[PDB]
């Protein structure tokens, strides 16, 4: 299967990844206003697979913890979404085994939406309003399947965003916590056992988001 | 294969903003026939590596855009509405409007009777967004038609790069490139918000921390950059000078410098003459009258063959090394401290980390931008930057180098081509009224009797020459020189500059202005001046992609486009992906791109906009006839053209430039017609035609050097990023400048690890040797004078050292290191209604002026509105809530924005009193997006700095109270 390693030590919350998504998919833009934060679209939606996070903590001495999160589906070995959504019509949610994507199709205008995202322990599936079909990151799953690196990879500068095959990325995810470590040291990978997108937090992940974790 | 891409044709590009010079793949419909269906990265470009920011990524959405311009729009005086227009009337119109008001204007001779040969009522702003050919002919068009008023984006920023690092090293550009930052073991950000501003840039910074690097960024703001960096300083607003002083005492008391590299390669042996002094903040020879200095004061003590007499045991009391340790001693930790605002412990880990690079087995680098420019104290900053890096032999090494950043994609082209008041392409100076021949011209060059001092502008009568044989190719030089226009040698030269321009225009002294791909009603300091000064013109020419705040001034807030009798053309040119040309990068790369797609409705590229617009001014002049015809008519402008149209390839192979018949020179054969291959062999006897003689190399027999995307390289050359077979840089691909300076005697690299160059087998061996010559034969710097990096620069205004005046007027009332507090060479009100440091910036999302950026819907989603980032100390003062609307006002103007309350942001300790800086960003407009917000330079003070001409961007005060 295919994994993400994300280095949050490296993100200067660019945002390149966040706008390579929606250029790739031809996704809209959603209307947003400035509400005191850089940080826009504010959450997920349908039209939004990723936003990146940002969250101000206090430090000692000069400058603050800046902590970015370019959030998006974890792609769960074993994902609570399929089971959940399993429940109301099989088919609806699939796992390509070849990659390890968890991918939405047409049919979860079918199944119900409010269950399928509350079995989600990341809180990442969002109903269009209208059609009450499910969105969320597909992995870029086309791409990687014509031997593309997905778009918000592709377009990473920092070294942050990572690709490949799983066994490759979780040696790069462990030789990466260990150097990194030696500059932020409550560094931890998120839920590195259960997730194709395995992010490493630079501090305790909930401090990044509610949902950084399980 | 991928449904999206299956039947489009690939293409490669360029980005079209930001001057790391990213590369792109754009894939078009139809094989090439259809719109542009996909943009992202090219894997293969060895600077991104595929990689781009949210502005390069959204590209596609720039591009393939439906409120882009489509056709030619006109606007009548008095009126309130655009009249669609054809494009053949649009430039038969234009073309009236510049003969009438030029016949009106001309002046064949000044008041004092001199020839000039010039037009004052027609002004030109712009454009570092152009293609290197486009602006080269742009330049060309202008000074044909008499102009001397040509303007853009390079003076703002980095007009004060190009004087400091010219007295330093002889050239003004950045020392290295993008790559060569990876080599480094301290990066020093320092003015730059470079994650931001040059977020691929931090690929290269990251990469050097992997190797052992430490980053560290000095600023006012914390930032994105300050979130990836090992040491984030705090420093006040305009309190670099003291911050580099004290590096400079720190080196210097601690030696810390590179002795045989300061000894051999910088002039710190040279014997200042006796009547060099200084004291109580004043250098000798101060005219306390005029407020300027007589800089004879300052000249080195000369041999008996006029050249610079020297001590190379650094003994001598006139030494400038020993006079350098004089003058530093008074930038102590405790007094940089307290003026700076950052903590001796802070000061003491920088000092130590950066000047480890004194090491020959160490490189430090400095990355500044708009942080040091746009301050009155920037060309002080940058001499002061540049002479630490001199002490530490951290130039011509690679990791180290002046990396004064470029904006703009093509700022670097644009400068390159002469779309500044003062020089013609390549850096030769625009005549002045008492240049009355071309032998006279030349006769300005200065000349050096050291045998090893290259002194390489001696070559300038070869390419002064070849540049008016490209432009008039039958003319004999000495005639041809005639055509061209000349300055008042009279006048202060910032006379012809961005700042009186503006001024000028609010006399009603201008009835023309091409507004060429700039936004001046956002983009100039004092949008409200600017605005009302639109209006005192009789036409416009605004070429762009997009209706704008510029084309549209008459409709906007507070105008009343009745009584404003302006006429306007807006003519809608193409995006970078629908033609084909060159961009060079900050790094002096000179990048190919392709057409994509074909220019979107009847958008036109700015090559066949102009040249269209040319002839149409060229056959009316051979109809009617009018003032001075001959520059216009013997204008070469069929070297510029193939197939009825702009050809990219055949003005860059002119601005290379060829042989006009056959000739020997440096003792080979050359025929014809054939291509010169390298500014070497340019001549001043008219053998040769060269547009650029910098662009002499780019496009020989050999090929389109610009074009290359082979990433071959040696070991030595890999070891360090060189990739000397991607794209060419100027000068003849000398990847990083002044590379003499990285051997010793023997031409053994000071660091083989990360050697540039080395003596292997009678040969330079890596990058392309900076001055022909065997070790130990030449003084590395071969484009100054004397031979030597400059410590001490006696031609700057302001003295041959850095000192300490206060840039923040109004907070201020001690200078701490004499008794001279301001610039006593260079009347802001500090009006006690606004209280507050109001400065401007950027975020990653957005570009410039934001005309761009604010029609990108994914980067108006990420930042939709202007804000107001400011401390919890101040939102506490001002009872201010995060994401409260708040007002922010000046003596200038008054706006609204939503407040960003953040510890990003902390009060400055200035003299025992906690002083507030405000923080807006320049990127919004009363266009577009809707409840986007307007300019911030609704705010910004019109006048600055009258040495330099840059107005007071990043220090302006104002107040803010909550709505
Ligand atoms: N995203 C993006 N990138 C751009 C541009 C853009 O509009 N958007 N524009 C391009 C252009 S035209 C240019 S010239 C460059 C400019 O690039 P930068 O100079 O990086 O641009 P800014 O964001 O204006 O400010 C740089 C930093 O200077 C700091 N600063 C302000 N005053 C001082 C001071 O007195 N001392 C010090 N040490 N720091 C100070 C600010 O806090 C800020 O962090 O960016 C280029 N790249
Ligand atoms: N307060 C404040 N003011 C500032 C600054 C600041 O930091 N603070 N920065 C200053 C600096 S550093 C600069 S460089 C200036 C920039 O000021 P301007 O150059 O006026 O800025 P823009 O017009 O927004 O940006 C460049 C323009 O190039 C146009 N363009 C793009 N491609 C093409 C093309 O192919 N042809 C043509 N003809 N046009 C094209 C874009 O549409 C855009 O309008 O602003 C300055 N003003
Ligand atoms: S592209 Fe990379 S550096 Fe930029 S915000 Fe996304 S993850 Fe962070
Ligand atoms: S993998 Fe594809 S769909 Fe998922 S966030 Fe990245 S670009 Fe968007
Ligand atoms: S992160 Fe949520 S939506 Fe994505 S696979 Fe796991 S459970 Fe499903
Ligand atoms: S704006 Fe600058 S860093 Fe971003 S993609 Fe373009 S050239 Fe690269
Ligand atoms: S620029
Ligand atoms: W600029």
């Amino acid at each position: 299967g295919k994994m993400f390693f994300v280095d949050l030590s490296r993100c200067t919350a660019c945002r390149g990844c966040q706008i390579a998504c929606k250029q790739w998919k031809n996704l809209p833009a959603e209307e947003t206003r400035n509400t005191g934060s850089h940080q826009n679209p504010p959450d997920l939606s349908y039209v939004t697979l990723k936003t990146v996070r940002f969250t101000e903590k206090s430090r000692k001495g000069p400058g603050i913890d800046w902590l970015f999160f370019p959030e998006q589906c974890r792609h769960c070995v074993e994902p609570p979404c399929k089971g959940q959504a399993d429940v109301d019509l099989e088919g609806a949610v699939v796992k390509d085994e070849t990659t390890g994507a968890v991918l939405f199709t047409e049919l979860t205008a079918k199944v119900d939406g409010e269950s399928v995202r509350s079995a989600c322990p990341y809180d990442i599936p969002r109903i269009d309003p209208v059609t009450k079909r499910l969105s969320k990151c597909d992995m870029c799953n086309d791409r990687v399947q014509n031997g593309l690196l997905p778009a918000c990879v592709k377009t990473c500068p920092t070294g942050t965003m990572n690709f490949g095959d799983e066994q490759e990325m979780l040696a790069l995810a462990e030789k990466r916590l260990a150097e990194v470590k030696k500059t932020y040291p409550g560094a931890v990978l998120g839920d590195p056992n259960d997730v194709r997108v395995v992010y490493l937090f630079t501090r305790d992940p909930k401090d990044f988001y509610e949902h950084a974790v399980a | 294969e991928l449904q999206k891409l299956q039947w489009a044709k690939q293409t490669t590009s360029i980005c079209c903003y930001c001057a790391v010079g990213c590369g792109l793949i754009v894939h078009t419909a139809k094989d090439g026939q259809g719109r542009a269906v996909n943009v992202e990265g090219d894997p293969d470009h060895p600077i991104n590596e595929g990689s781009l920011c949210p502005k390069g990524a959204s590209i596609f959405q720039l591009g393939e855009n439906d409120q882009r311009g489509t056709q030619p729009l006109y606007r009548a005086p008095f009126s309130d509405t655009w009249k669609p227009v054809t494009w053949d009337f649009a430039l038969t119109e234009i073309a009236k409007r510049i003969k009438k008001t030029r016949d009106a204007s001309f002046t064949e001779k000044n008041a004092a009777g001199d020839l000039v040969n010039r037009t004052e009522a027609i002004a030109s702003f712009g454009s570092a967004a152009m293609d290197n050919e486009e602006c080269w002919a742009y330049g060309n068009i202008l000074r044909s038609l008499g102009l001397v008023y040509i303007e853009h984006q390079a003076r703002i920023x980095h007009s004060p790069t190009v004087p400091a690092l010219a007295e330093s090293f002889g050239r003004g550009a950045m020392t290295n490139h993008w790559n060569d930052l990876a080599n480094s073991d301290c990066i020093l950000i320092m003015g730059s918000n470079a994650a931001e501003n040059h977020p691929i840039a931090f690929k290269w910074v990251l990469r050097a921390k992997d190797k052992g690097a430490t980053l560290i960024h000095v600023d006012p703001r914390f930032t994105r950059t300050s979130a990836r960096c090992d040491v984030y300083a705090p420093i006040r607003s305009g309190a670099d000078i003291p911050f580099l002083g004290g590096l400079i005492k720190y080196i210097l008391d601690n030696k810390l410098y590179f002795t045989d590299y300061v000894r051999e390669y910088t002039n710190a042996s040279l014997i200042v003459g006796e009547k060099f002094s200084f004291k109580d903040g004043l250098f000798s020879g101060y005219d306390a009258a005029n407020k300027k200095y007589d800089k004879s004061m300052w000249a080195f003590e000369l041999d008996a063959n006029g050249v610079p007499k020297r001590d190379p045991a650094l003994k001598h009391p006139r030494c400038v090394i020993n006079l350098l340790k004089k003058h530093y001693e008074r930038y102590n930790l405790d007094k940089v401290a307290a003026i700076t605002g950052t903590s001796k412990e802070q000061l003491q880990q920088v000092y130590k980390a950066y000047a480890a690079t004194g090491k020959p087995d160490k490189a430090g680098t400095i990355m500044y931008a708009s942080g040091w420019t746009q301050h009155s104290v920037g060309v002080q900053n940058i001499r002061a930057m540049a002479m630490i890096q001199l002490l530490l032999g951290n130039i011509g090494v690679a990791g180290g180098g002046v990396n004064a950043l470029r904006g703009e994609s093509n700022v670097q082209g644009s400068t390159d081509q002469g779309l500044l008041a003062h020089i013609w392409p390549g850096y030769n100076p625009v005549p002045n009224s008492k240049a009355a021949t071309l032998e006279l011209y030349n006769a300005a060059t200065p000349q050096s009797k050291d045998p090893m001092s290259v002194n390489w502008w001696q070559n300038r009568p070869k390419y002064v020459a070849s540049y008016l044989k490209a432009l008039y190719p039958d003319e004999e030089p000495a005639a041809a020189y005639d055509y061209l226009p000349r300055i008042d040698a009279g006048r202060k030269l910032t006379d012809y500059f961005w700042l009186n321009i503006f001024e000028k225009m609010d006399k009603g002294e201008f009835k023309g202005l091409f507004a060429w791909g700039m936004n001046p009603a956002c983009g100039g300091a004092n949008a409200n001046k600017n605005r009302k000064a639109m209006g005192k013109l009789e036409w416009l020419v605004n070429v762009n992609l997009f209706e704008n705040e510029t084309s549209s001034f008459w409709k906007g807030p507070g105008m009343n486009p009745a009584e404003i009798g302006t006429e306007v053309f807006f003519l809608p040119c193409c995006v970078s992906i629908e033609k084909e040309g060159s961009v060079a990068n900050s790094g002096r790369w000179m990048q190919w791109r392709y057409r994509g797609p074909k220019p979107y409705a009847e958008t036109k590229p700015d090559g066949d906009i102009m040249l269209d617009m040319f002839k149409k001014v060229r056959e009316l002049y051979a109809k009617e006839g009018g003032a001075y015809p001959a520059p216009i008519a013997k204008l070469n402008i069929a070297d510029w053209e193939e197939h009825n149209e702009f050809s990219p390839t055949k003005v860059a192979k002119l601005m290379n430039g060829y042989f006009l018949k056959d000739t020997e020179v440096g003792g080979k054969q050359f025929k014809k017609g054939q291509q010169v291959p390298s500014f070497a062999f340019l001549t001043a006897d008219g053998s040769t035609c060269s547009g650029n003689w910098l662009h002499a190399g780019s496009f020989t027999d050999a090929g389109n050097l610009m074009a290359r995307r082979d990433k071959t390289q040696t070991p030595e050359q890999a070891r360090i990023g060189l990739f000397p077979n991607w794209s060419f840089c100027w000068p003849v691909n000398r990847r990083i400048l002044y590379n003499r300076a990285s051997v010793d005697k023997t031409g053994k690299p000071w660091n083989p690890a990360k050697a540039v160059i080395e003596w292997k087998d009678g040969k330079w061996v890596g990058d392309v040797v900076d001055g022909g010559g065997d070790p130990g034969t030449k003084h590395p710097f071969i484009m100054q004078t004397h031979g030597f990096g400059a410590l001490y620069g006696p031609g700057r205004e302001e003295g041959p050292f850095p000192e300490h005046y206060e840039p923040l007027e109004c907070p201020v009332s001690k200078n701490p290191f004499s008794k001279q507090l301001h610039n006593p060479v260079a009347k802001a009100v500090c009006d006690p209604r606004y209280p507050f440091i109001g400065t401007t910036y950027r975020v990653t999302e957005h570009w410039q002026t934001g005309l761009m950026t604010r029609r990108c819907a994914w980067l108006v989603e990420a930042e939709p509105q202007i804000f107001c980032e400011i401390s919890k100390e101040l939102a506490k003062l001002r009872g201010i809530g995060n994401g409260d609307t708040v007002k922010v006002s000046s003596l200038r103007g008054a706006l609204e924005a939503v407040a960003i309350v953040t510890e990003r942001i902390r009060p400055f300790k200035i003299e025992g009193v906690d002083v507030h800086m405000v923080g807006l960003p320049w990127h919004y407009g009363w266009m577009v997006p809707k409840n986007g917000g307007d300019t911030a330079n609704l705010l910004t003070p019109s006048a600055g700095d009258p040495n330099t001409g840059i107005p007071e961007t990043k220090a302006f005060m104002v107040d803010v109270r909550k709505v």
